């Protein structure tokens, strides 16, 4: 089996915002490391874009 | 001026090339056509 002997090895913990996070983290005495959100950009779609005169967008197969 | 008879009998005679037989004695009266100014979508 998988031994281990770190109890903190299951420890996750849930927040809304960062700072709150951030909050816990120092009044609990650990240094931590924040990343920050990474959010998918708006995107650009088009379905006629699939059939274009001139663009070298036009597909070749649906 | 009759009823009689039928007229559309040409198609007794059609071989397996006559559509692009005729398609190609066609190609002589066709208009230039237009370009999307490039030679495939994949170039």
């Amino acid at each position: 089996w998988s031994s281990t002997a770190d109890p903190l090895s299951n420890l996750v913990l849930t927040f809304s915002t960062k700072e709150d996070a951030v909050a816990f983290a120092e009044k609990n005495g650990w240094s931590f490391d924040v990343e920050e959100r990474k959010v998918p950009k708006p995107k650009s779609k088009s379905y006629g874009a699939n059939f274009s005169w001139n663009k070298r967008t036009r597909v070749s197969t649906k | 001026f009759d009823n009689s008879t039928y007229r559309n009998l040409q198609h007794h005679e059609y071989s397996t090339y006559t559509f692009l037989d005729l398609n190609v004695e066609l190609s002589k009266f066709r208009m230039p056509q237009p370009s999307s100014g490039r030679q495939s979508p994949r170039h």
